[PDB]
Order: structure tokens, then sequence, then C-alpha cells
């Protein structure tokens, strides 16, 4: 009927209403901390929104859409992934005194389809395009937008890092980015991090062997994927063993048989053999190790599937299997390959892969004591990120809250020029942008109704005045502080918050069970 | 666990039965619904009939179990009538309850329906018609199959099935001297056309059940031989498998199954025969690997089956595989293969016999429900038609014959000594339920009706006036074409006298209280 | 008393109430046991089929639902809230003191007249090309429009109807098939002259194959054929398994020499190959295929007038096809045989695109409503009005023929005709326009003397139905009417205990 509708709806909404207070005092750089205690008695102090939101866990159906929101949010963007759950909230709390009242949901899914359309067609005319065919207007375009996530030494440490990415020209201004397809940035301990270069190829960091000379150019890759592991018996012991006979038999086993498929695979020509990750092998027999140490011995081990992956994909050919195979499609590229340590410790081998179809390269970056690489990787991350949510358009935008105050005031103009009875429901939308501004001046220390208004009097006189300061602590022009962020991470939030909420609202009536 | 002592036990008796009872009442004529039934799984029917509902009912009183067990065991004789019987009975408790709080025994009762039961008779006996001749039976025979089959399965009329359920009876009747037997007709089912599609098989009619109807078969026979000899490996009623520890018995076995095939064609062809059927069989195997090459022969033939092939052809068995010639066997007429499907298997029908003994009717469908509604009117007529000629004596329907019976008892036991006026008036007025109820399924009302014919039929003469289920003009009887056997009437009433009397007489006390 | 059964059967036809008309409402169907699924419907039938229920009353009307939907095209809501509303009329005529008996001929009178006033209001303007192909658009924009997805619908209508045109008014269902394919855009698709596979066994083999010829070899080398070149297995050692592999390597040799001595180059069957018999196959330099499907090989010999070949019979009985160009050409994300070359039109697959799912079901439901609509109308159409038309006409004439039949039967028909003007109603509320006022409006025009009268969607007024065009199936309603009527007398007639 409608009572039990109406109280799924309330349930619902109260559940995402408790689910988006949960976490709300953690938006800005004086965001609070929460120590999130486990099952066992451990306790883990951090700060971040997607952390707690895919730590936590609660059966729901509107916990688990605001979930999966909240991961195609990071995973399309990659920022902001803690507005969206306000918006949305606002929009629910909105959409509730609107059905309190006595509208339909169509009417209401139409006003809110027409606000966000409205508001990104304000936001693509507000925002000015800039330019990127060159390499000058780019790399100035990333020295402003890269000096303004993290603290001053650590942007002054990663600057050489991220110029040594940002120099990665591959694609000549295309509409998309392939920073997610063709890049296996490694980890080495040991050595300085100041020696760093993009290397081609493919890197490695597994000891070959232990003999004489060991520098040929053999394709460098034994393209094999057959089971080299030893027969394993029916059972311990199958006769009484004590004197010769048993032993003469085992013997022959393990020195005679065996080595019959060494000598049946050697004789192909480019004698390169090499194995996976030893998690399956109890011990391999050193009596095939010493018989295959003469003419030329080649084997490299701890090879993950992502290693194969990307050996396969940056040389561009497929592996093989079977044992029943007479064809010849195992070969690779021969170049130049040995290489020694750096002036340290830590093996590692380079090859820059010469005249190869794929121009893959990587970064391999170092570290000491297993802190400076991680966040050094983090960095690079953030950078290639944000590198490539730039180059996907050429529309930016500063924040703080000017826009959410200016989006408010033209949705607000809006409902009253256009007529309707839908224009009220484009009402709740006015009420639903001025979020973000007062939660800033909370978490900043000043009183927020006074600084909403303030600066709603400055956007109605002015136009573009300023908006909300950090390190200040007061209402200064942004134009002075190297601080932008692109217009993307708006225009998919508010749409992908606008499906969610329209989303949430056409599902209703009863929800049966098994 | 106390004992039930006194009065209470036959009170408590008589409630059961009445509640027993109100459910066949509600149930009564062909205006009644549907009833449903369901078992423990999800299989929900829905049916009307007076057997089949007491046969899958669940009730914790001894004397209800036996009630329906008297029920079922008396059916053969009557058909279609088995929910009236109950009702009655159930009066008659009623009648009797009634009348014994004034502190009468119940042996007086019990005896006095004995007489009442007797006159009843007496008086239906001199109340009928016996001016039934050769065009009698057989010119109304139309109007009797719609009188017995109705308008509940199919909304048209259906002349064949009734000819030829009727020629099925008459070509045994005189033949075996005015008898006929239950074990020489037969009822077959099964679905594929329509039900105007009858047919009645004078022989006998055999189905084989093929496997894969893609397989070549030409039909290419003209006579039919019967033999007992081991024709193929047979199969000892033992399920055989692979029981030999070898590696090359089988190749030798296929080898000699080969040879044995162009041994057993080569016989039949410097002999004579064509379908042998014998008393064995093998696997799907051996019959695919001799239907691949000529001469098609399907084996498959173990049971009690092969008596009907000992009965069908005509002749005797060989007790030994030398002792064949070519007067040994049996001739035969037209034995061929006949699929109206032309998509499934094949059947064989039996055009050659000296006598009648397998005669039987197939009837085809479309569904579950209206094949056994076919199948219930067709044993419905059968019935009919073995009491029709058992005796060549009937009298009408609908509700007169309970009013003339209880007019007859009052006007001839009026005069009584000292109890032969009320257990036989308590008999009397208890008959005027069936046609009360029958008005009552419809949208009339009972008593004003009731009361109506009961003045007509007291005024005027000829007592054929009774109630119309169908809502037509008059309401006559000899104008419908409605006719009911009497004998039916005789063994209902009857059954219902013993019922009463035994449910009368065991009445003392109970050993689990 | 009798409630139970009728409780249990109307409360099963108000759960897909709400999604009735173009704007119904969503619903979540949540799983339980080990993982809890979540997924969003929008359509009665999926809701009906993944239920479970204990009344025989609901499972008896569920039966019928599924037989309906079995057999025609989406009649499962509209049948349901119809003996619903029947019932519950039913029910409060019974307990008014009515006997059955009147209820059921009073609805049989109604059906009658209902039935003959749609027979008699039959439109039959259709001798041009212009009117068929309008007809026919007007008919799929109709049966379209259930869902409310403004995205990619023109596009899949004309595809439709041109893939539907291309029968040239043949009676076969055999024919057109269609396959499920994902990946893409949904703005994109492709037209070709045949149809494709399912599977590709790789690229090691050789492609290139000349002189099409279509050889169907039901050849088993586990089956047990005649003249068995192996054996079984003895107890006496273990040295017999080798020699049991012998002879099934040079019996599989034997027959891959019969088959090449035959004459094949593109080898096709259905059975299950080996991996050393493939790997031999791929050698010699044949194509095997393997792992097919159980309606390709089916489609593929019928509309050539091929067949099996019956487990190795009769292998100079059998026709074969064959055909002029077959290659592998490299077409969205995925390889796949192509069949051009041919001069048959009639059997044809086309693949869509995309990134969403539960498109197959519908698709496949609009192209049998397309060819029923075809076959039926193939020399005299007969199409009506939609929008809530025929049903105020069956109504009236059901109020205008229960005025001269005096008796008590005038109730049942009363209330039919009160229970059929209840769809319209249904229809706008689950919009948010005044339901009431819609009504009255249509009835006071249908009672005036205007049989094209008609409600909108997009502004919530009422026009002609006939200028906007908008039709739909005559069948359809009919049996919609017949199922609706067979199952509340069905229904109704139970009132006993349930045992
Ligand atoms: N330098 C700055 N000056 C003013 N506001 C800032 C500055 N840096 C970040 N912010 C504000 O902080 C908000 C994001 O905070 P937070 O949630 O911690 O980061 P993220 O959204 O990337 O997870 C943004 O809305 C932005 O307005």
């Amino acid at each position: 009927d409608r009572d039990k509708p109406a109280q799924i709806r309330f349930s619902n909404i109260s559940a995402a209403k408790a689910v988006a207070d949960a976490i709300r005092t953690s938006l800005g750089p004086k965001g609070m901390d929460k120590m999130i205690q486990d099952g066992k008695g451990d306790v883990t102090i951090t700060n971040d929104g997607a952390t707690i939101l895919k730590q936590m866990q609660v059966l729901h159906p509107a916990a688990r859409m605001l979930v999966e929101l909240s991961k195609a949010q990071d995973i399309e963007a990659g920022d902001g992934t803690t507005s969206v759950v306000i918006i949305a909230g606002s929009l629910l709390d909105s959409c509730t005194k609107l059905l309190q009242k006595g509208i339909h949901p169509t009417i209401i899914s139409e006003s809110f389809q027409k606000a966000l359309e409205k508001g990104i067609e304000i936001l693509t005319d507000m925002s000015r395009p800039v330019e990127l065919s060159d390499r000058e207007t780019l790399l100035n375009s990333a020295t402003t937008s890269l000096n303004s996530k993290v603290v001053s030494q650590y942007s002054s440490l990663l600057s050489p890092m991220s110029v040594n990415a940002v120099m990665k020209v591959i694609d000549p201004a295309t509409a998309t980015s392939v920073d997610l397809r063709d890049i296996k940035i490694v980890k080495k301990l040991g050595g300085t991090i100041d020696d760093c270069e993009l290397v081609e190829g493919l890197v490695l960091t597994q000891k070959v062997s232990n003999s004489g000379i060991t520098r040929v150019e053999k394709a460098k890759i034994g393209l094999i994927q057959f089971c080299l592991s030893a027969p394993k018996t029916d059972m311990d012991n199958q006769i009484v063993v004590s004197d010769y006979a048993q032993m003469d038999r085992v013997l022959r086993e393990e020195r005679a048989y065996i080595l019959n498929l060494v000598k049946q695979i050697k004789k192909t020509g480019c004698n390169v053999l090499l194995i996976q990750k030893s998690i399956l092998r109890d011990a391999l027999s050193d009596l095939a190790l010493h018989f295959l140490n003469k003419m030329k011995i080649m084997v490299i081990k701890d090879i993950e599937r992502e290693d194969i992956e990307f050996i396969c994909k940056t040389i561009g050919t497929k592996p093989v299997a079977h044992i029943d195979q007479f064809t010849a499609d195992m070969l690779g590229s021969a170049e130049l390959a040995e290489e020694v340590n750096l002036n340290g410790s830590g093996k590692l081998l380079k090859i820059t892969g010469c005249a190869s179809p794929g121009k893959t390269v990587t970064i391999v970056v170092r570290g000491s004591n297993k802190l400076v690489i991680e966040e050094a990787e983090r960095s690079i991350h953030d950078a290639l990120c944000v590198i490539r949510c730039l180059v996907k358009k050429r529309a930016l935008i500063a924040g703080g809250g000017a826009p959410e105050i200016e989006l408010a005031l033209r949705l607000t103009e809006y409902s009253r020029t256009l007529s309707g009875m839908e224009s009220y429901c484009v009402r709740a939308f006015a009420d639903a942008m001025e979020v973000i501004p007062s939660t800033l001046a909370e978490n900043a220390g000043l009183n927020p109704i006074s600084t909403v208004t303030e600066l709603r009097n400055r956007h109605a006189q002015g136009e573009k005045t300023a908006g909300i300061n950090v390190r200040k602590g007061g209402i200064s022009n942004i134009l002075e502080e190297l601080v932008v962020q692109p217009l993307l991470v708006s225009v998919s939030a508010l749409t992908l918050a606008t499906e969610t909420v329209r989303s949430i609202l056409k599902i209703d009536d009863v929800v049966n069970t098994r | 666990k106390s004992r039930l002592m006194g009065l209470e036990a036959l009170k408590s008796h008589i409630m059961a039965a009445k509640a027993v009872a109100n459910t066949m009442r509600t149930s009564l004529g062909p205006n009644g619904l549907d009833k449903m039934m369901v078992d423990k799984d999800g299989d929900v029917t829905v049916t009307n009939d007076g057997a089949t509902i007491l046969s899958m009912m669940d009730v914790d009183h001894q004397i209800a179990k036996l009630m329906v067990e008297l029920s079922k065991s008396q059916d053969d004789e009557i058909g279609d009538g088995t929910t009236g019987v109950v009702v009655l009975a159930g009066a008659l408790l009623e009648e009797a309850e009634q009348l014994l709080d004034r502190g009468i025994h119940p042996i007086r009762i019990a005896d006095g329906y004995e007489q009442a039961a007797r006159v009843a008779i007496e008086h239906l006996d001199k109340i009928s018609d016996s001016v039934l001749v050769d065009i009698k039976d057989t010119e109304p025979l139309i109007q009797t199959a719609k009188t017995t089959l109705g308008s509940k399965v199919v909304n048209s009329c259906h002349r064949q099935m009734a000819e030829i359920a009727v020629n099925a009876v008459l070509t045994v009747a005189d033949m075996e001297r005015r008898d006929v037997d239950f074990e020489l007709i037969k009822v077959e089912g099964k679905v594929g056309g329509r039900l105007e599609d009858t047919k009645l098989i004078k022989g006998v009619i055999v189905d084989k059940d093929f496997s894969h109807p893609q397989m070549p078969k030409k039909v290419e026979d003209a006579k039919i031989a019967i033999l007992t000899c081991p024709f193929e490996p047979p199969k000892p009623k033992t399920k055989h498998k692979l029981d030999v520890t070898s590696v090359e018995d089988y190749k030798a076995l296929q080898k000699y199954e080969k040879e044995k095939f162009e041994e057993m064609i080569q016989q039949i062809k410097e002999t004579g025969a064509n379908l042998a059927i014998c008393q064995w069989g093998f696997d799907d195997e051996a019959n695919h690997l001799l239907l691949q090459n000529n001469l098609p022969a399907v084996r498959w033939v173990g049971g009690p089956e092969i008596e009907l092939i000992a009965i069908a052809t005509g002749g005797r068995i060989v007790p030994r595989f030398s002792e064949l010639t070519a007067e040994k066997l049996g001739f035969a007429g037209l034995v061929q293969e006949i699929s109206f499907g032309t998509t499934k298997d094949k059947m064989l029908v039996i055009e050659q016999c000296k006598n009648s003994r397998a005669v039987t009717i197939f009837i085809r469908g479309g569904n579950k429900m209206i094949i056994e509604e076919a199948k219930r009117s067709l044993h419905d007529a059968l019935c009919v038609i073995r009491n029709l000629i058992r005796d060549n004596r009937v009298v009408y329907g609908g509700g007169a014959a309970e009013i003339s019976c209880a007019l007859a008892v009052s006007q001839e036991a009026d005069k009584c000594p000292t109890l032969e006026q009320y257990a036989m008036r308590a008999f009397a007025d208890a008959l005027e339920v069936i046609p009360m109820a029958l008005s009552e399924n419809s949208g009339m009302n009972p008593i004003q009706t009731m009361t109506e014919v009961r003045a007509r039929q007291v005024k005027e003469m000829n007592p054929a006036l009774g109630i119309d289920c169908l809502h037509k003009g008059t309401n006559d009887m000899k104008q419908q074409h409605v006719i009911e056997t009497l004998i039916g009437k005789k063994q209902q009433i009857s059954l219902a006298t013993q019922m009463v009397r035994m449910i009368l007489k065991i009445d003392d006390i109970r050993k689990p209280g | 008393a009798r409630l139970t059964s009728f409780i249990g059967a109307i409360a099963i036809g108000d759960l897909v109430k709400s999604t009735l008309g173009p704007k119904g409402m969503d619903k979540i169907l949540l799983s339980s046991g080990r993982d809890a699924s979540l997924m969003v419907t929008n359509d009665g039938a999926t809701i009906l089929k993944n239920i479970g229920v204990d009344n025989p009353a609901a499972k008896v009307l569920v039966d019928m639902s599924r037989v309906q939907d079995d057999e025609v095209g989406d009649g499962t809501t509209s049948v349901t809230v119809l003996a619903a509303e029947l019932l519950r009329e039913a029910e409060s005529l019974i307990a008014k003191k009515i006997h059955p008996q009147t209820i059921i001929a009073g609805w049989r009178e109604a059906t009658k007249a209902a039935r003959e006033a749609l027979l008699s209001s039959a439109v039959d303007h259709g001798s041009d090309e212009v009117k068929f192909r309008q007809d026919l658009m007007n008919i799929a924009g109709t049966t379209l429009s259930s869902k409310l997805l403004t995205h990619h619908k023109d596009h899949f209508t004309k595809l439709a109807v041109e893939a539907v045109l291309r029968l040239k008014g043949s009676g076969n269902l055999e024919a057109i098939h269609i396959i499920k394919k994902l990946g893409g855009s949904l703005a994109d698709s492709y037209l070709d002259e045949g149809f494709l596979l399912d599977k590709k066994i790789g690229v090691n083999q050789p492609k290139r194959i000349e002189n099409a010829k279509i050889l169907i070899a039901n050849t088993g080398m586990d089956t047990d054929k005649i003249k068995i070149f192996g054996s079984r297995v003895r107890v006496d050692s273990t040295a017999k398994v080798a020699e049991i592999e012998h002879a099934e390597k040079e019996k599989m040799k034997e027959k891959v020499e019969r088959i090449l001595k035959h004459g094949i180059n593109c080898f096709i069957n259905r059975q299950l190959i080996y991996n050393y018999p493939e790997q031999l196959f791929g050698a010699a330099g044949v194509m095997a295929i393997e792992h097919a499907d159980f309606a390709g090989v089916e489609r593929l010999a019928l509309v050539t007038g091929g067949e099996i070949a019956s487990t190795f019979d009769h292998p100079e009985l059998v026709k074969l096809g064959s055909c002029k160009l077959i290659e592998e050409v490299m077409i969205g994300e995925d390889k796949l045989i192509h069949f051009s070359g041919v001069a048959l039109g009639e059997a044809c697959t086309i693949v869509l695109r995309g990134a969403t799912q539960q498109i197959l079901d519908e698709a496949e439901r609009s192209l049998h409503d397309a060819l029923c609509v075809l076959a039926q109308t193939v020399k005299d159409s007969r199409t009506v009005y939609g929008g809530g038309c025929s049903e105020m006409l069956m109504a009236h004439a059901v109020t205008q023929l229960a005025n001269r039949t005096p008796g008590k039967e005038a109730v049942a028909m009363e209330s039919y005709a009160k229970a059929l003007r209840m769809l319209p109603t249904i229809i706008a509320d689950n919009a948010g326009y005044d339901s009431a006022d819609l009504v009255a409006q249509l009835r006071a025009a249908h009672s005036e003397g205007n049989t094209t009268a008609g409600l909108d969607m997009r502004e919530g007024t009422i026009g002609d139905m006939a200028i906007l065009g908008i039709t739909e199936s005559f069948q359809v309603k009919r049996q919609v009417l017949l199922s609706a009527a067979e199952a509340a007398e069905v229904i109704l007639r139970v009132d006993n205990i349930i045992k």
C-alpha cells in the first residue's frame, strides 16, 4: 500500500544519514583523527575517508550503494572521495522534507536532473581553458598544480621525480590517456634514492647463477611454462630399504631419469630456462643444476604473474604450454644483459631493450630504511594521477567554497525565474549546496553563518571575489595562493551524486527476500 | 483412560457421522462445484467423485473408517451414486437420535427400518416400466448417452464414442448367452490427437516404445509367427553386465551375435517366417545392430504380454528349436505397423482372431483432467449399459421416487400397534433430503419447490414430476429423456439399510477411552 | 468461512501492481543463503519466476501466468491484476448472499458481450506498403515504451523492423536467431548477410581454407562403434595401458586418414574432441571445430536442407551443403567465423554491443511479438487503439447490455464492468496525475459519442489516439481477457476446505 513503502523509504533515508554522519569531521587539511579499533584489540589512527569507508562493514542496501558510489568515484576521478557522501546526505535530507509535504518522486527527479544540467553548464561556462600543445605551458601547469598537495619539503623532494615522470611524452595530446595501461614502477631496497632514471626494456632483481662467465645474448628470456616438478611417490617407502638394490634404483631414478628430459629439451637452440615462484616445490634436485652448469647455465626464479604479463606485453609475445610442441615461437630480443650493482647492496639487472615494438618505460626508484620509498611512490602516484586528470580535459578552477555559493545563487535565481510546481523542488537544491564552505569555516575556527553570509554578499556584489583561507585564517583572494583543481573532479562528482540520489529515490515498494 | 458409559458414546458417534456426511451433502448433483485435494507435496488437483475423495480422506474414528470401507467396498454394482447414500445414512441417524431422546430402544427402530426398506422396495418394484424392445434401447441411445455424460468435459455432444462403446458391448452380450465379463473390456489412455478420434480395437493393440524415430524402418510383412525357442541371446531375468574377465571376448561375442543374426535371417528366409516374437530379449545395442542392416525386427518382449501373443494368432508353440516346419506356425491376415503421429513409435494391431476376448477402446486427449473425465464417462456408460442388458427395467429420476415411496409407506403404515409408525415415518420423512439438496444446490428455494411438486403429485396421477437443474421449461420427466436404473437404486437402498443397521447395532462401550 | 484462499490470491496480485505503465516503480530482490545478492528489476515476470509460495490458488495463478507468458508476449501483470480485481469483487458479491451460479452466468454474459464488442470494433485500412510500415513502427514504439529509457531506442527499433521485414511473409521461427555479446558502445550496430559462431579454438590452426564445403561427419571416437580396434583392460599387470593407448592412437589416426581421403577442408562437428586428435588435425592442416552449441548446427542444417549423419549410418544418403566465402574478420572484441557468400538471406544474426545487460530477453520478446503480428496480419490487418480506449468501450458495452435482462445476474455484470474500468486508473496513478478526473472525463467522452478518445502521458490531458499515432495488437487483448475469465471461473468455483 502506502504505509509500507513510506516506512521503507524513511528507514533507508535514516540509514543513509547515519552512514553520512558517521564520518564528517575530516574534510580539509585541518581535519580530526580517528582511532579505529580492530576485533582483536588493536587500534589504528587514521584520517582518510576512503580507508574508513573500506575498513568498516555493515549490511544494508543504502550503505552498499554508497560504498559502491565512493569506489566508483575513487576509480574514475581519484580525488575528493568524501564530499560526494555529504552531497548525497544533503540531497536526501532535502528530499525528506520534499516528500513530507506530498510531491511525486518523478517531478523531484526531473527537477534534480534539470538542476544538475544547469549546474554543469554553469561550471563549464565559468571555467577558463588553457593550452598544452607545447612543453612550457604543460610544465608550468604541472608545477602550479603540484605545489599544493603536501608540505613544502616533501614537495621539494618529489619535484625531481615529478619532472622526471612528466617528461614521458608519448600521446600527442589525445582525448584519453594510457598512464594506467603500460606502467610498472618497481621498488628496490638499498642504495641512495638520488640514483633514479627512466629505464626501458625490463628490470629484474634475481641472481642468475654463480659460475664462470654469463655474458651472452640469447633472447634473454626463456619462454617455457611446462611443469618442472619431480614425480612424487605414492607413499613414503614402497618396500624395505637396508642394503643395496633399493639404493641403486632410487639413485638411477634421481640421476638417470630427469637428465634424459634435460637432454631432450636442451637439443633445441637458445638454452635458456627458468621457473615461477617456489610456492609449491619442496626441494629442487641440485644434481640437475650441477649437470646444467656446463654448456652455458642461465636460470631466473622468483617470478610472479604480473611480471609475466608485463614481459609478454612489452616485448610482444605469447606464452606457450604443453610438452608436445615442435614449433619455434618462443624466441625474444637479443641486445645486452649481465649487469652489476650500482655501488651498494642488492642485486638488480636492467635491459634497455633496443629495437622493440613496445616503448614501455618505467621508473626504478630506491630508498633507505623503508621510510622514503613508499612516500615517494605515493607522491609520484598522485603526480601522474593529477597529470592524467589535467590532460583529460583543459578546464580548471579554484576551490574554497566560492563555486558552491555561486552555483547556489544561480540555482536560486533560476528557480525564481523558472515557472512551475517543480521550481520548489529546485529550491531544495538551492538549500543543498552551502555545506562545504560551512564545514570548512567550522573546522577552521570561525563563525560559519557569518562567513557564509559574507561570502554570499560578496558574490552578489562583486561576482568573483575571494573564498576561505586556511593558512592565514581569514578571507583572502585565491589568485595569490598557488592552488587549483580540475573541473572534472566536480562535474563527475555531481553527476555521480545525482545518479545515486535518483537510483535511491526510484527504488521503493517492498523489499522481499528468500 | 475413562470408559464412555451411558448415552454419550451414541451421541458422539452420531455427531461424527453427521460431520462426515456434511462434506458429501454439499457436493450433490451435476451443478455441484469442484472439490480440491492436495497431498504433502505441491500437487493440487480438483475433481468431483464420491470414491476418489473418500479414498484419500484422513479420519480419526473407527466409525468413519468402517463407513468409508463399506462405501468403497460397494461401488462396482452401482457406478455413479456413492454420494447420496451417505446423506441418507446421516439423515436416518439424525432421525434415530431425535426419536431416541424420548426413551426408545434402538432395537425397535433397527427392526422397523428393515420392513420399511422392504415395503419401499415392494412399492418401487410396482412403479416402473417394462415395454422395452429392440427399438427402445437403440433409438434413444443418443439421449441416454447425453443424460449419462452431460456437458462437463466437452460442451458439444459426442456420438462416435457412445456408439463405439455400445457396439463393444453388443458384440459380446448376445454372443455369450446374454452375459458379459469385466475382464474382456479394457480401457486405454494416451495423449496425442483430439477427443473425437475414438477407435474400437476389434483385436489387440500393442505398443513398443521405440528409442530413435530417425532410424530407418520400412514395413514389409504379411505373416506373424510365435516361437518359444531363444531366437537371440536371451536374458534369464538377470541384469547382465560386463561380467567377463577378458579383453578379446567382446569382439568374439559381437561376431557370434552377427553370425546368429545371419543364421536366423537365413532360416526365416528358407522356411517362410517373418516377424517372429519370442519371450526373451537383449539390450538396445543388439536391436540397433539388427536394425542397421536389413530385415527390421525389434526385441524386448519380456513379461506376461507374450500371453496375448499366444492368443492373437491361433495355434500352439514349439518345445524345441529343432522342430520347426511350414505347418507348425500360424497364418496371419493383416499384421503391419500403425503410427498416426509419424514422428513417435509404432503400434501393432492384430486384425485376425477367431473370438473377441480383448476388445478395447482408444481415446486421444491433450491434458490430464480431460482424459480422466472422458474415461470416467466411458466407465459410467459401460456400467449403465451392463445394468441395462442385465435387466430390461428402468425408472424415472429427479426426485419423485422418494416422495412416492414415502407416500406409499405412510398410506400402508398409518395403522400401527405400538411401534409400526415411529420408525417407518422417521425413515419416510428422511427420504426428501436428496431432492431438497438438489434444489438448494441451484438458485431456487428447495422448500417451496418440494411442496409444489408434492402437491402436484398428490393432486393428479402420473408420478413423473420433479425438479430441473438445467433451468428449462416445464418440470416433466418423460420429456427430458432422463432415466435411471432400478437395480442400482435397490442396491443403494440395501447398502444404506445395512449400514444404518450396523451403526445402530454396534454402540456399547469402547476399549480405548 | 472462505477467505484464506481469496486473500492469498489477492495479495499476490498487489505485489506487481506498481509495475504498470511506462513510469513504473523499481524494487530490489535480496537473496539469502551464503552470499546476499542485490539487483534492480522492472518487470513482474522475473519477480514471479524468482519467488516461492505455498497456497494452492496462488500456485495455480502463478502457473497460469507462466503459461500465458510462454504463449504470447508480456501478458503476466495485466491478467494478474484483472484476476485479483475480479476475485475482490466476487468476494463482496458472495458476502451479500448471492449464489455463485448467477455470478458465473453474469460473468459469462459480460465476457461474451466484451468479445462481441471487440470483434465488431476492428479497423481494416491497410492497402499500401507505407501503411503497414507505419503500423509496424507504431507497434514497435508502443512495445518499446515500457521501461522509459530514452538513450538508444530509434536505431534499435529501425534495426528490429529491418530484421523482421526481410522474412517477406515467410512462416518460420528457426531462421532468425540472436546471440548474447557485450562490449563496446550502445551506438554501434553491425549489419551482415549471415551468422556467426560463439567459440573459437584459437589462432594456432591454419585459417587459409579454400573451396567451402560443409561436411557433417558424426564419427565418434569413444561411442563404441562397429569393429573396435582396441580392447578393455585385464587384471594381471600394469602394462596393458600402453597397449590401449597405442590402439586408441592408431584408431584415431586411421579415422583421420579416412576423413582426409574422403575429401574435406573445414571440419565441423558437435561432439567432444580430446586434445590429441585436435592437435593431430591441427598438425595435418585441417581446422577442427569443437564444443558446439545445441542450436547452431541445427539452424545451419535446417536452412540448407541438411541433417546430421545419424551417428555414422548412411554417409552417401545425407545431403550436404556448401558455401563460397568463409573467413575470420576481427570485429568488435572477439574473432568469430563468418558465414557469407550465400544466396539465402532468411537466417541472419545481428551482433550487438554496449555495456549493459538484460537486453536479449526484451529483444527476443519484441521479435516474437513482431513476427506474430506479421504472420497474423498477412492479408487482413487488424489493429486497435491503446492508451485505455478498448477497455472503456468494453465497459460501456457491458453496462449497456446489463439493462434489459430482468432477474438477478445484473449485479455480476455491473461488478465486471466496474472491475474493467480500473486499468486506466492505475496507469494514471502510477504517473502522478489526478486519475479520478481523467477517468470521469474519459467516461463522459465515451458516453457522449466518441470512440476515439484517450489519455496522454506526456502532459496528462485528454486527446485523440488516431492523430498522435499509437496502436497495439488484436489477439493479445482477447487472449488476456479469455485467460482472466478462465482463471476467475476456476478460482471462484472453489470454496471448500483445503484437504
Ligand atoms: N591549500 C588549501 N586552501 C584552501 N582549501 C583547501 C586547500 N587544500 C585543500 N583544501 C580544501 O580541502 C578539501 C578537501 O579536503 P580532504 O577531504 O582532506 O582532501 P580530499 O578531498 O582530497 O580527500 C577541498 O574541498 C578543498 O576546498
